[PDB]
RNA sequence: UCUGCGCAUGGCUCAUUACAUCAGACGUAAUCUGCCGCAAAAAUCUUGCGGUCUCCGCAACAUUGGAUAACUUGGCGAAACGCCAAGCUAAUACAUGAACCAACCGGAUGUUCUCUGUUCCGGCGGCAGGGCAACCUGCUGCCAUGGGACGUCCAGCGAAUGAAUG
RNA sequence: CCGGCGUCUUUUGACGAACAACUGCCCUAUCAGCCAGCGAUGGCCGUGUAGUGGACUGCCAUGGCGUUGACGGGAGCGGGGGAUUAGGGUUCGAUUCCGGAGAGGGAGCCUGAGAAAUAGCUACCACUUCUACGGAGGGCAGCAGGCGCGCAAAUUGCCCAAUGU
């Protein structure tokens, strides 16, 4: 597996860049993971508290993706395949899927 | 060419920026200045130029005559307060006040500051001509066009 | 923040001027950029009329004219000779405008010789010129002294005019 | 920058009331200034009357029914200065804005090929890229490749049909030549002199035709045509000439009479 | 929901405040300026197919590429105009890129050949002799106030510097 | 085959922004000297800014203002204008229009052509609101309305039909 993400038991995001065991207030702009992308006006920064990348036992969640897959299969997963919400609207994907 | 030790003194020397004066050339010999390459420019609202600026050494770069210094909407006159400073003098307008309820005249001065070319050099009590131009220093807005 | 104001200043009267107003992003100073030598090294700001102007910081190179002659050609800077404003400037190879300098001299000596087709044009322009002494000397060794007349501090780009015979000859002398 | 305007603030060449409403339009920028212009709602509406409300001129404009210098017009709010034609073709009526005598705003009619013509008095001349000369006018309007006899202060007859100029005419001599601005609007006369005073404004000296000299900028000049018989555009309601107060009260009390 | 535009205007309040602020007149040749108006625009080696070495030959409404929200799925937190992972998929968002079409204007030129200067004051190249290796002498070829033909390189707008013009 | 929109860059009129100056402005001398270490006045070279400038660095010079009242203090947003007067004047201007400044007190900042914006952001201070107390917020001098205050001042109403944006 390869850890990504998850969250404190307040709600606050880890952050790969920020590097703790702890949580501590930061600058935060729009664009990253502490602060949504469509709040606020055009070019902004708040004070966001959030919690750093390392672990310890203040963690109610973690969030992982799957790179090699063992011999036993866990269900909901690897035993099942979910298509595509949606097909490709740009003219050449179109015949890169048919091959046409 | 050569130097002209007389009017250097500075540490970064000075030359004219408007014109090329620096260029090696016999030209430049045989005469007292008046073959030297100079910067002139005229006041064409009736101030006439003066010989000095024309055949001139001196450089300046507050001064119209020998700069891109432009005279603009504002031509005053006033006397001479004080010759003191370096290339500024300073100038003492008078004019009258009138208040109704007396039906009387007051006198009232503005003592203001110019940045004197140095061309020229007015005496204490001679009169002075001067224009409006860009800021220069924190005072100065002024410059001296012509003297009587 | 930083800002450009005769209202935190003293009146000609030796009085204080008294505030009715919190200052303006209008007027704005910024901290200077340093241009020295080293590698090249450029920071946008971006400013009030909708552009960028270009903080030069360590330009090692310069794009050079020789007077007269009516050309140019870049070439390496190498060292700082002399500066009016300060000594201290000039130890540590700050470029700012008016500064006397030392290039690498290569191009224009090579330029120079070129100043069977080809061949006569030569002999004419050989004819009707003529150089300064205390210019050919430093030019046949491989090294000049310039003057930077570009302000590298709001372009990022230094440009320079050489020195020639009036000039050159009081600068020397400083040294 | 100002996106308001307060009726009092606003000019009452418009013709507005103190009373009834609080805001009047402030328009787009365009050919004229804020001053001299008169926005398109203030016209359809106040003078002309297609229009009853604001909303109403909205409906007429967005739409497209209406052109000004021959072009059409999905504005709701753009400048209309001085020597302006204005064209609705539902109706089939020409208009030319000047200005009349008193000050006011004329709207006078004109026949169909005259409301081809126009004339921009030149501002500046000077020469632009790869030495293509250019005249820019009072109306922000750019005449490529223009006469080498022009100068300052000149007028341009200028084709609205397809764009360019014919024959210039000149602020020079005696010509018949009005006002703009400077409370002589409208009022028409020739040059008798052009006085100079350099570093400042320039005076001229006018004389209207039955005499009564006077004075006016030369800033506030322009040209009309070479001579009163060799005019190229129409005059407003009154010729140019002005009467005193006695006379204009004497005739207003002879036609309320009738 | 992404994208574009506006939200700095209106509205409300007089605390600071006397060379301040404001009013009349004046300048910005000392500068910025979205929307609006009249206008301007000739740099650009690209695309597709076939063979084929990353190379050529043809063809020419130019036939361009890659993600991200809503959404879906797992969710977190006492609450929060607080937030996380994975999977999706758009463009007048973002990133690329236009040969031919193509006018006109010059400079640098080339070890390209064609007229040429019916002479010698100069230069250059080669060979021989002597040499203090600095240099001299003799002989041969080419060029000298010139224009054609052919080849090569730079050339647009905006900005920087020097020089000439204005 | 043609039409209407949309956009890049360049160009200059317009709408504005930002500076500077000529002239004018209540009381007080029991406020008469004021200004320069750390810029006061000017020159010289640079730096910075969209730009001019002691705006700012370095170097050099010793100036600048004052009984025609500088400097300091008190009262006060400025003007158009109001009241009263035969005339001369006297007095008012918080307030509809224009100009400036401010958004609890201060400072700093981003974005944008334009802001040092506050129903934008960051910090501190004085207050102040929620929380299973781990944290998270609030800024009415916008309209109503409430508390306080003082001699003293309106409805928690209806509408975008009009006038503008």
């Amino acid at each position: 597996f390869k850890l990504q993400g998850g969250s404190d038991k307040q709600g606050f995001p880890m952050v790969q860049g920020v590097m703790a065991p702890s949580r501590v207030s930061l600058l935060v702009k729009r664009g990253a993971v502490g602060f949504n992308t469509f709040r606020g006006y055009q070019g902004e920064r708040r004070r966001k508290s959030l919690r750093g990348c390392i672990l310890a036992s203040d963690i109610a969640v973690l969030n992982v993706v799957i790179v090699k897959t063992g011999e036993q299969p866990i269900e909901g997963v690897t035993d099942v395949s979910v298509p595509r919400r949606l097909g490709p609207k740009r003219a050449n994907k179109i015949r890169k899927l048919f091959n046409l | 060419h050569s130097v002209d030790l007389t009017l250097q003194h500075e540490k970064a020397y000075q030359r004219q920026t408007a014109v090329n004066e620096n260029s090696h050339n016999p030209n430049k010999k045989h005469v007292n200045m008046s073959g030297h390459i100079r910067y002139s420019k005229k006041i064409g609202l009736g101030f006439k130029t003066p010989k000095s600026a024309i055949n001139g050494k001196y450089i300046d770069r507050k001064c119209p005559f020998t700069s891109d210094v432009s005279i603009r909407g504002r031509i005053l006159r006033g006397v001479v307060h004080s010759t003191k400073m370096k290339r500024s003098i300073v100038i003492r307008r008078d004019y009258l006040h009138f208040i109704r309820k007396y039906q009387r005249y007051q006198k009232r001065h503005r003592s203001l500051t110019v940045h004197c070319s140095p061309c020229f050099d007015p005496k204490p009590g001679d009169e002075v001509i001067v224009g409006q131009c860009r800021p220069l220093s924190k005072t100065i807005r002024y410059n001296v066009l012509e003297v009587v | 923040g930083i800002v450009r104001s005769r209202l935190h200043k003293r009146k000609i009267t030796g009085g204080k001027t008294k505030i009715h107003r919190k200052r303006m992003k209008a007027e704005l100073g910024r901290l200077p950029a340093h241009t020295k030598l080293g590698a090249r090294r450029v920071s946008p700001v971006r400013a009030r009329g909708g552009n960028f102007k270009l903080r030069g910081l360590r330009l090692d190179t310069g794009n050079f004219a020789w007077s007269t002659e009516a050309i140019a050609q870049r070439a390496r800077i190498l060292d700082v000779v002399y500066n009016a404003t300060s000594n201290e400037l000039v130890r540590t190879k700050t470029l700012v405008k008016n500064c006397i300098v030392v290039v690498d001299a290569a191009p224009f000596k090579l330029w120079y010789a070129k100043h069977d087709e080809l061949k006569r044009k030569w002999m004419l322009r050989r004819e009707n010129h003529k150089i300064e002494k205390a210019v050919a000397d430093q030019l046949k060794e491989g090294r000049l002294l310039a003057r930077i007349t570009s302000r590298p501090g709001q372009t990022a780009r230094a440009d320079g005019a050489l020195l020639e015979g009036a000039e050159l000859q009081f600068y020397l002398k400083k040294l | 920058t100002k996106k308001h305007l307060k009726r009092l603030y606003a000019p009452k060449d418009w013709m507005l009331s103190k009373l009834t409403g609080v805001f009047a339009p402030r328009p787009r920028a365009g050919p004229h200034k804020l001053r001299e212009c008169m926005t398109l709602m203030i016209i359809i509406r106040n003078r002309l009357k297609y229009a009853l409300n604001a909303a109403e001129a909205q409906m007429i404009l967005r739409q497209g029914l209406v052109c000004v210098d021959g072009k059409p017009r999905k504005d709701t709010k753009y400048p209309v200065g001085f020597m302006d034609v204005v064209e609705i073709p539902r109706t089939g009526d020409r208009f030319r804005i000047l200005y009349d005598v008193k000050g006011r705003f004329a709207l006078v009619k004109v026949g169909e090929a005259e409301g081809n013509i126009k004339l921009l008095k030149v501002e500046n001349v000077y020469t632009s890229t790869g030495r293509i000369p250019v005249a820019m006018t009072h109306d922000g309007h750019r005449i490529r490749y223009p006469d080498p006899r022009t100068h300052r202060g000149d007028t341009l007859v200028y084709n609205l049909k397809e764009k360019k100029v014919v024959d210039l005419i000149k602020s020079s001599n005696g010509k018949v030549v009005m006002v703009t601005g400077g409370a002589n609007r409208g009022r028409i006369g020739e040059i008798m002199s052009i006085e100079r005073h350099p570093g400042a404004f320039d005076i001229a000296r006018l004389k209207d035709a039955a005499g009564h000299e006077f004075a006016t900028r030369a800033s506030n000049i322009f040209v009309i045509g070479k001579d009163m018989q060799s005019v190229p555009v129409t005059l407003p309601k009154q010729q140019g000439l002005r009467i005193n107060v006695i006379q204009e009260r004497e005739e207003k009390l002879i036609a309320a009479e009738a």
